[PDB]
């Protein structure tokens, strides 16, 4: 399922910002507007197990040009929160779920 | 500074996070980043390749504040001998044209006085503040209305 | 019969060049 | 002036002042006489200062308001007006 | 020796002695006292 | 008439009276200080030889051992710079692995928990990563173990101490007479050819031997600490008989004029090394025998001692047309009996190859594994282009003050100088327009763009899809260029570089190293930008080089000297009329010049050259060629350069680049900072100081030194220099974090 | 329309009458359920006057008129 | 406690943090070998770590929501390790400097030329009274007293 990352306006937002997606899909994180965007995931607040490394980009990268892409394939029963390391502060606050 | 203080904490309580204004006001960086460059996206965003909003005016006039500012630097930086000078050479070239010397200013030219340079230059100094920071300012808080 | 349309380019191209021509006028002469 | 050496007489000022005309013809007219009639004939009426003036500017006010308030749609967007539904801001609208 | 030691108390160089001297008592006391935000002896 | 070795003995006796005194050259300084200005001008003189004394043999003597003393202080620090490498680096990881370790070849101590800047660069290593591109220059000369690094360190150490003696004996115990100094002929002659093309020919000779046969080796793959030592193959010669079998005959080729036999080794392909991402080591092998032979021609051109050569007042007095009367004739004794002269047109020419230096170094990248280093190329062409402007700057500031202290006609007449400064009205009057000219046209089409699409009318806008402003003579050029080899070149394979075209896409480690550039409408703006730039910092020194002696303003300004506050506020105010203070604008215009320059190259090369080849050759840019269409208006350059690409500096906290951050939040400082000195007045300040020193006296604590304010000059050189600081050091830190993070 | 719902409906200052704007700027500046490009208030115009009485468009221009008598007187 | 705020040793924002902090030093240890110059390192590091956090909580500092030190300087003598006493010993240091400086310049005051002794430091008179800022407490007290700290006349 594509969200693309920044909103046309500038705005730092995800499009849409809560997903609900199934099981068997992996979400791509394409840029839009106001890149370098960066995609972390919660650690916290995250079902059982599933390691932070696997979803997560490290806290020091980010994605650049316009069409840049972030491919996760999540696969795990429950809700995912992510958020933009950057960003995070001006709302850029997501959410994932998968039933 | 004052305005800077009073707008950031009005925001970030605005949005539910006075949080995050308490953890990034301690440093000097985190006025830098957290407020001047995160609360600058949609502004400069007003107008792209991509087309226009109705922030654009906005955007326009953020970009006008910072060109009256720094032009404000020249007169504060430069000083009058040089441009009397250069002005002496213009009116020379001006009186030595053919089609052109027909035409006679009758107020001779001259560099602008110390203390009306040093006033001229406060007065961009001080418009280009004011409009790049209204310019910031309202689109930042109505960008979000929030 | 659009109101603006008569008055803006009256305010701003009319206005300004009857006053600066006036007031250069006044400045700019022996009295 | 200008015996050998010297450059400057109380005689003749303007000369020692380089009051000259670098490019002044001193020729007669190079219009025949007939073209000159027509011209002086049917542009006499614009050559006083305060009448050219006063009509100069009141003319092109009138003009400038007549086309502009007179404007097609296909000239000016913005008194064709929009042509799209408005949006609705983040929470106002 | 005498115009050596007449230049070596100069302003400049006795400054940069100095300092020098400064920077290195307070780092080493850091060193051994890393990381102290409070006087806690008394 | 003949030339000749001539010195003078013991001129200056070793000793430290004069330590003791401060100032010993000027006899009031030497007297004593009254008030603190007295410390700033011991300062402000210090190397101002021609002020403390009038003799031309003093003046020389002096320059030549400070130029001893400054060849030492190199010496040191290229002893500095091996030694680091040779300690405290990781330079064999990186060399078993170039584009995958980072080369790092500084370490910081533990101590107020500042070891977060020990990174992890790689190769079991923890350092600062260095961007100075020694690593390459050490591959491409062959080093391959440290014990080399090591004796090179100790060598230079050895060669800065043997520099520091030569300037001590040369100035006290064996001083070289006047005559000796005024000897151009010889001195061109042994430059031309002892130095250059000696030197030249001594480079390619260890190329062939040492480059050559060990940079193949590494490229085969042979590890490191496995290939023969450089000398091994001098002894025993198969071993590069292997390589290139042309080596067999040895020498014969040469003396019975076969050289086509050395094609192996000595070729004239051009383009890059496929492998390496450099230029081709038996091209610049070649190049470099090709100069030496050139040079060492060019070196005997005057005439000396032996009857053959050129006179250079022969060759200066014969040149002279209907335009100019006498032009050229006086020359030779003006450029011979001032030394400011020289520094000038020295510093002109250093400052104009420095810049050609940067632009040629990014063109066709020289060493290997340079090109995909990203941060190397940029820290490489932002510090040679910050260079050639200041050095270029310094070209005017000495010859103005030329011009307004050695400059005589009543002694050294010359025709041409006096023609100029006879229609310098003319001269600045045209440049003045030009500069007008070129400002509104540059600039104002980026505002006309930026209102354009403000408006919301992008099919007006001067761009690619609107209005377009092609550079067709450029893309001609290029485009002659990227044709040359097989037809007008026939000789080379290769384009010279791959800027100019032919496709042929040259990349390294998964990481494009060159590929052609294209030139469009935003190249058109940003280099009409450029000329605009260079035109207006032209006009301001040209103007203060020109007008140093007498206007129509000051008509004896000559006698105020060349560095001087004003001549009061009379005839409406003469504030910076000196040419000093025109050095001094020269210096902002310089500074936006420069990083207009710097800006274009780093968002160019950033969006249409560097970035990542995958499996199918798709190239992904690290920007994705934004530039084109974003460039175009001042908003773009806003948001897709400065607000874009500061995220990577202003993140750094936390992470080993946060130096970077910090050092950014401190050039702001700095920069700001010197608005302080550049907008007020010293009077202001000393009426200030004046309500301290009463404070002062209140208590018996008053210095008997008075302390006065900054001198007028003083606060704008303050100024100055704090703005320069300031705005290139937080250029600086932008570019080192943002390539270091996203390189 | 602002004193029926204050908290959804965004003030009106001024309507826009430039020639130089383009059709997509036309379309961004017409908000407020305005026929045309109009500017938001943002002096805080309509909040003071709602409070101290004035509820419809007629009272603006008595207002208006006595202002401009006073400023003759 | 004072001010809204808690204790951080019994604060867990503050845990917290410790936690994360160490997290992070050790993502870098296991890269390297177990036993290198690098491992070393970031292990002192590490427990440099581990002792600051627990020297923090050993003294009793107040922590905030956000969890970190908060120093409180109104006077409470709960926390006058934290700005008043050091504020005594800053107080000391810089009267002491002050006071040999001040004695320096009033001793050569007297030569003919008290410049020359300014741009270049009579040591052996400043080792004599840099001692004197010792008891500058009571030197400067008597001083006053005296009526000759401050020029009269003036
Ligand atoms: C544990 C429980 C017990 C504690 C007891 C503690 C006692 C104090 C600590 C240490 C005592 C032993 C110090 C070493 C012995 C020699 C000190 C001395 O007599 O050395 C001699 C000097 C001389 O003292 C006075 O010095 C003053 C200044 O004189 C000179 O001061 C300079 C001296 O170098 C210069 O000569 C200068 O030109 C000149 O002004 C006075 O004018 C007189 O000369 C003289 O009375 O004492 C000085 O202060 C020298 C500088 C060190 C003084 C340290 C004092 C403590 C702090
Ligand atoms: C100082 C108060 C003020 C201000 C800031 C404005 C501002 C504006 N008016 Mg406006 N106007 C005002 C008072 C004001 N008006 C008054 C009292 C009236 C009569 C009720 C009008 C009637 C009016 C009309 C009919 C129109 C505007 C329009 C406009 C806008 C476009 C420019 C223009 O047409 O010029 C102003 C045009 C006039 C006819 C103004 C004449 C009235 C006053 C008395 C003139 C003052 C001149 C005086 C010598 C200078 C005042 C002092 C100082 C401010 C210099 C502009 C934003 C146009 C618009 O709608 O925008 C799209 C438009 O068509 N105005
Ligand atoms: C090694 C012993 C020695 C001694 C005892 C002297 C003694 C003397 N020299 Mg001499 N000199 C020496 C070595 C020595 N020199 C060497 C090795 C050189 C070659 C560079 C020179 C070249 C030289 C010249 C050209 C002149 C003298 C002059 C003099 C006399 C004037 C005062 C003076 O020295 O300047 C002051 C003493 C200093 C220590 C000044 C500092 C200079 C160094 C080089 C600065 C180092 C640069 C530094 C790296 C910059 C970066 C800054 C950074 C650290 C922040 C004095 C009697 C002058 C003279 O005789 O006047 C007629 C004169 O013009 N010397
Ligand atoms: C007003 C500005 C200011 C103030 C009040 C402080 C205060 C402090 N800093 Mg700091 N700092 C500052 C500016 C300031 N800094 C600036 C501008 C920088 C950038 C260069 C730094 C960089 C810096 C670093 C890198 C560190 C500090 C540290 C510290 C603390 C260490 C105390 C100490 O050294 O142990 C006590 C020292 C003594 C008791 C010495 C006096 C004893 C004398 C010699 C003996 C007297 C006998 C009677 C302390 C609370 C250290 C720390 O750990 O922070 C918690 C540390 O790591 N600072
Ligand atoms: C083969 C002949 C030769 C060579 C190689 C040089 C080389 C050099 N000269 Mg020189 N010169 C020469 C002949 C030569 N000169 C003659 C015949 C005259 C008299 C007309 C001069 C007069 C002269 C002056 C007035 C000056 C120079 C300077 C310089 C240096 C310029 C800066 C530079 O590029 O550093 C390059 C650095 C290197 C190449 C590093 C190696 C340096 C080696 C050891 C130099 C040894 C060459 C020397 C001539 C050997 C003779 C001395 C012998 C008794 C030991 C450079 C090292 C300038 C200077 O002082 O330097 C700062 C300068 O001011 N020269
Ligand atoms: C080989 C190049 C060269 C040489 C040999 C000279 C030589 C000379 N210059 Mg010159 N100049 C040059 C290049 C050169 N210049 C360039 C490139 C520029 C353009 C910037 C200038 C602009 C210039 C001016 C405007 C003037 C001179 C002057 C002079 C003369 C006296 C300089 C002096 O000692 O004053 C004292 C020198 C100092 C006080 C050192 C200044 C220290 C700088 C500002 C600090 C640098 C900061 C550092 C890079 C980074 C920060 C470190 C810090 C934080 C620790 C002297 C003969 C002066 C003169 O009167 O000519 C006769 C003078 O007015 N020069
Ligand atoms: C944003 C700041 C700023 C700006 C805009 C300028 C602009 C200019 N400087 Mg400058 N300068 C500055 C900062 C600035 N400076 C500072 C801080 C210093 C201190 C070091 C200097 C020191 C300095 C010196 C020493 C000199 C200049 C010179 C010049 C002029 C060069 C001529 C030219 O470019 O032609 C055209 C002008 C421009 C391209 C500027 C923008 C013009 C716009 C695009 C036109 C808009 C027209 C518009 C339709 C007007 C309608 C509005 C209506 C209501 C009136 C130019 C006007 C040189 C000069 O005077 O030339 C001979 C000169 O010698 N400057
Ligand atoms: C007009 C621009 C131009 C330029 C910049 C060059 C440049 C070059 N040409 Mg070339 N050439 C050109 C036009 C040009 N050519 C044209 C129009 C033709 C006819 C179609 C040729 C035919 C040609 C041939 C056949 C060869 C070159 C070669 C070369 C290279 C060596 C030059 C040389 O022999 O030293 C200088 C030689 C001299 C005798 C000095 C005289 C300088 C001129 C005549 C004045 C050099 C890079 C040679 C090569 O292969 O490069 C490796 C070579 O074999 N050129
Ligand atoms: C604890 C912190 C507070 C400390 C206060 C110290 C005592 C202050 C009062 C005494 C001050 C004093 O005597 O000097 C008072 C000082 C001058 O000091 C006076 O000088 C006179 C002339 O030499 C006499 O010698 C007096 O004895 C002397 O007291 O002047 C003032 O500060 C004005 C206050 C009124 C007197
Ligand atoms: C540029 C400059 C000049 C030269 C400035 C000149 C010659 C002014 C030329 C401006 C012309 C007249 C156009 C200006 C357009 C204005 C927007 C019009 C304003 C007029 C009324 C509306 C007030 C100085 O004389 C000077 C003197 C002392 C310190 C600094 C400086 C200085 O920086
Ligand atoms: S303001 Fe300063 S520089 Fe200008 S005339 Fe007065 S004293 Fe001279
Ligand atoms: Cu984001």
């Amino acid at each position: 399922v594509e969200v693309l990352l920044g909103a046309s306006d500038g705005g730092l937002a995800f499009v849409p910002s809560s997903l609900e997606v199934s099981a068997g899909e992996t979400i791509v994180f394409k840029n839009n507007a106001g890149f370098p965007h960066n995609v972390v995931f919660d650690e916290d607040e995250i079902p059982a197990g599933v390691d932070a490394s696997k979803i997560s980009m490290p806290e020091e990268d980010l994605l650049n040009a316009p069409g840049e892409t972030y491919s996760v394939k999540l696969d795990a029963k429950g809700t995912y929160k992510f958020y933009c390391s950057p960003h995070q502060g001006a709302g850029m606050v997501g959410q994932v779920t998968v039933n | 500074w004052v305005t800077f203080y009073w707008h950031w904490k009005h925001i970030t309580l605005w949005q539910g996070n006075v949080s995050q204004f308490n953890e990034s006001s301690t440093y000097l960086m985190g006025w830098l980043r957290d407020y001047l460059w995160l609360n600058s996206s949609q502004l400069i965003n007003g107008y792209n390749p991509f087309g226009m909003n109705s922030l654009s005016v906005w955007a326009w006039m953020f970009l006008f504040g910072h060109l009256v500012w720094a032009t404000g630097f020249m007169f504060l930086i430069s000083w009058r001998g040089y441009w009397q000078e250069l002005i002496e050479t213009l009116a020379w070239a001006h009186e030595r044209t053919p089609l052109a010397n027909l035409i006679r200013w009758r107020d001779k030219p001259v560099a602008l006085s110390i203390v009306q340079a040093r006033l001229v230059g406060l007065v961009h100094f001080s418009v280009g503040y004011i409009f790049t920071y209204a310019a910031f300012l309202i689109a930042s808080t109505s960008g979000k209305f929030g | 019969i659009n109101l603006p349309s008569l008055f803006v380019p009256l305010v701003g191209l009319l206005f300004p060049a009857v006053a600066m021509a006036s007031l250069f006028l006044h400045v700019e002469k022996r009295l | 002036y200008g015996d050998k050496s010297v450059y400057f007489d109380l005689e003749d000022l303007g000369n020692t002042t380089g009051q000259w005309d670098l490019y002044g013809s001193d020729a007669p007219s190079p219009y025949n006489s007939l073209q000159s009639k027509f011209f002086e004939t049917f542009a006499a009426p614009f050559t006083k200062r305060g009448l050219l003036l006063k009509f100069l500017i009141l003319g092109g006010g009138s003009t400038l308001a007549y086309f502009s308030a007179t404007a097609s749609g296909d000239i000016l967007p913005i008194k064709k007006g929009p042509q799209l539904p408005p949006q609705l801001g983040p929470r106002l609208g | 020796m005498r115009d050596l030691k007449t230049y070596l108390s100069v302003a400049p160089v006795a400054s940069t002695l100095w300092f020098a001297a400064l920077a290195g008592l307070l780092i080493e006391i850091n060193r051994f006292f890393p990381d102290a935000l409070t006087f806690p002896f008394f | 008439p003949e030339v000749k070795i001539l010195v003078d003995r013991d001129p200056i006796k070793t000793s430290f009276e004069q330590w003791a005194k401060p100032g010993h050259f000027s006899r009031t300084i030497a007297k004593g200080p009254d008030t603190t200005t007295w410390i700033w001008n011991l300062h402000a003189d210090a190397h101002d030889f021609d002020s403390h004394t009038s003799d031309l043999e003093e003046i020389s003597r002096k320059v030549f051992s400070a130029h001893f003393g400054q060849l030492s202080i190199i010496f040191l620090w290229l002893s500095g710079m091996y030694f680091h490498g040779a300690r405290f680096s990781n330079y064999e990881a990186w060399l078993n692995d170039p584009t995958h370790i980072r080369p790092s070849a500084q370490v910081v101590w533990p101590i107020v928990g500042q070891e977060i800047l020990n990174g992890d660069v790689g190769g079991g290593f923890r350092g600062i990563q260095i961007t100075s591109g020694f690593f390459q220059i050490w591959r491409a000369s062959g080093i391959t173990s440290e014990l080399q690094l090591y004796c090179t360190a100790i060598g230079a150490l050895v060669f800065a101490a043997l520099m520091l003696f030569a300037g001590w004996f040369h100035y006290h115990k064996a001083a070289p007479k006047l005559v000796w100094f005024q000897d151009v002929e010889s001195m061109l002659n042994h430059h031309l050819a002892g130095l250059l093309g000696l030197g030249s020919l001594s480079w390619a000779g260890h190329q062939v031997h040492v480059s050559l046969p060990i940079n193949q080796f590494l490229n085969a793959g042979v590890d490191p600490k496995e290939i023969p030592l450089p000398h091994e193959f001098i002894l025993n010669r198969d071993l590069l008989a292997q390589l290139y079998p042309s080596f067999a005959e040895g020498a014969t080729p040469f003396f019975t004029l076969n050289w086509s036999k050395y094609a192996d080794f000595l070729t004239f392909r051009g383009g890059l090394d496929p492998l390496t991402g450099g230029l081709w080591l038996t091209d610049i092998a070649h190049h470099h025998l090709a100069i030496a032979i050139l040079f060492l021609i060019a070196g005997h051109m005057y005439r000396t001692n032996w009857g053959i050569g050129h006179g250079i007042k022969d060759i200066l007095e014969a040149h002279k047309g209907p335009f100019t009367g006498q032009g050229h004739k006086g020359l030779y004794e003006i450029l011979t009996t001032s030394w400011h002269a020289q520094l000038s047109i020295n510093l002109a020419m250093l400052g104009s190859l420095t810049i050609i230096v940067a632009h040629h170094m990014y063109a066709m990248p020289p060493y290997p594994y340079l090109a995909t280093d990203y941060g190397t190329q940029l820290s490489l062409f932002t510090h040679h282009m910050w260079i050639g402007g200041f050095l270029i700057v310094g070209a005017a500031a000495h010859a103005a003050i030329f011009m307004v202290r050695d400059y005589d006609p009543t002694t050294r007449y010359n025709d041409l100088l006096d023609r100029v400064l006879r229609h310098r009205d003319a001269i600045i009057s045209h440049l003045n327009w030009v500069c007008i000219f070129l400002g509104f046209h540059s600039f104002g089409l980026y505002i006309h763009n930026d209102t354009m699409s403000a408006l919301g009318r992008p099919q007006d806008m001067f761009s690619d899809t609107a209005i377009q402003l092609q550079p067709v003579f450029a893309q001609w050029i290029q485009n002659t260029h990227a044709l040359a080899p097989g037809t007008t070149a026939p000789g080379a394979t290769t384009s010279t570089s791959l800027t100019w075209g032919g496709g042929d896409l040259v990349s390294v480690g998964g990481k494009v190293a060159l590929l052609p550039i294209p030139l469009g409408t935003a190249d058109f703006l940003v280099h009409h930008i450029h000329a605009f730039t260079i035109h207006v910092t032209v006009l301001i020194l040209l103007k203060g080089v020109l007008f140093a002696r007498s206007s129509r303003l000051i008509p004896d300004k000559a006698n105020l000297g060349f560095r001087f506050p004003c001549d009061g506020p009379g005839r409406g105010g003469t504030c910076q009329v000196s040419a000093w203070d025109h050095v001094f604008l020269g210096l902002f215009w310089m500074y936006n010049a420069i990083s207009v320059v710097i800006f274009h190259f780093s968002w160019k090369m950033q969006s249409d050259v560097w970035g990542s080849i995958n499996d199918q050759g798709v190239v992904t840019h690290i920007t994705g060629g934004n530039f084109a269409q974003s460039s175009i208006t001042i908003n773009g350059w806003l948001r897709d350069f400065l607000w874009a690409q500061a995220s990577q500096v202003i993140q750094s906290y936390g992470s080993s680049l946060s130096a970077y951050g910090l050092f950014f939040l401190g050039a702001h400082f700095v920069w700001a900072f010197s608005l302080m000195f550049l907008f007020s007045g010293r009077g202001y300040w000393q009426e200030l100081i004046e309500s301290i020193v009463w404070a002062h006296n209140k208590l018996k604590v008053a210095p008997a030194t008075q302390p006065r304010a900054l001198s007028i000059v003083q606060g704008r050189a303050v100024g100055v220099t704090h703005y320069l600081l300031g705005g290139i050091a937080t250029t600086w830190a932008f570019f080192l974090a943002r390539i270091i993070a996203v390189g | 329309a602002w004193v029926q719902d204050p908290l959804h409906v965004r003030p009106i200052a001024h309507a826009i009458w430039d020639p130089h704007f383009g059709q997509p700027a036309v379309e961004a500046f017409t908000r407020g359920g305005a026929l045309g490009p109009v500017n938001i208030a943002y002096s805080g115009v309509y909040q003071w006057w709602y409070t101290i009485g004035l509820r419809t468009n007629e009272d603006l221009y008595t207002g208006a008129i006595f202002l401009l008598f006073l400023s003759f007187i | 406690d004072i001010a809204g705020l808690t204790p951080c040793k019994d604060s867990k924002q503050f845990a917290k943090r410790e936690k994360q902090s160490i997290k992070k030093l050790e993502s870098s240890l296991k890269l390297y070998a177990p036993d290198s110059a690098p491992a070393l390192a970031i292990n002192a590091t590490i427990e440099k770590t581990k002792r600051r956090f627990d020297n923090y909580g050993k003294q009793g500092l107040l922590c905030g929501a956000d969890g970190l030190p908060h120093l409180i300087v109104s006077g409470d003598q709960r926390h006058w390790g934290e700005f008043i006493t050091p504020g005594i010993l800053f107080l000391y240091i810089a009267g002491w400097i002050g006071w040999v400086g001040r004695s320096y310049l009033i001793a050569i005051r007297d030569d003919k030329k008290p410049t020359q002794k300014e741009i270049i430091i009579d040591v052996p008179l400043a080792t004599g009274l840099v001692f004197r800022g010792f008891s500058w407490p009571i030197a400067a007290y008597r001083e006053l007293l005296n009526g000759e700290l401050v020029a009269k006349d003036v």
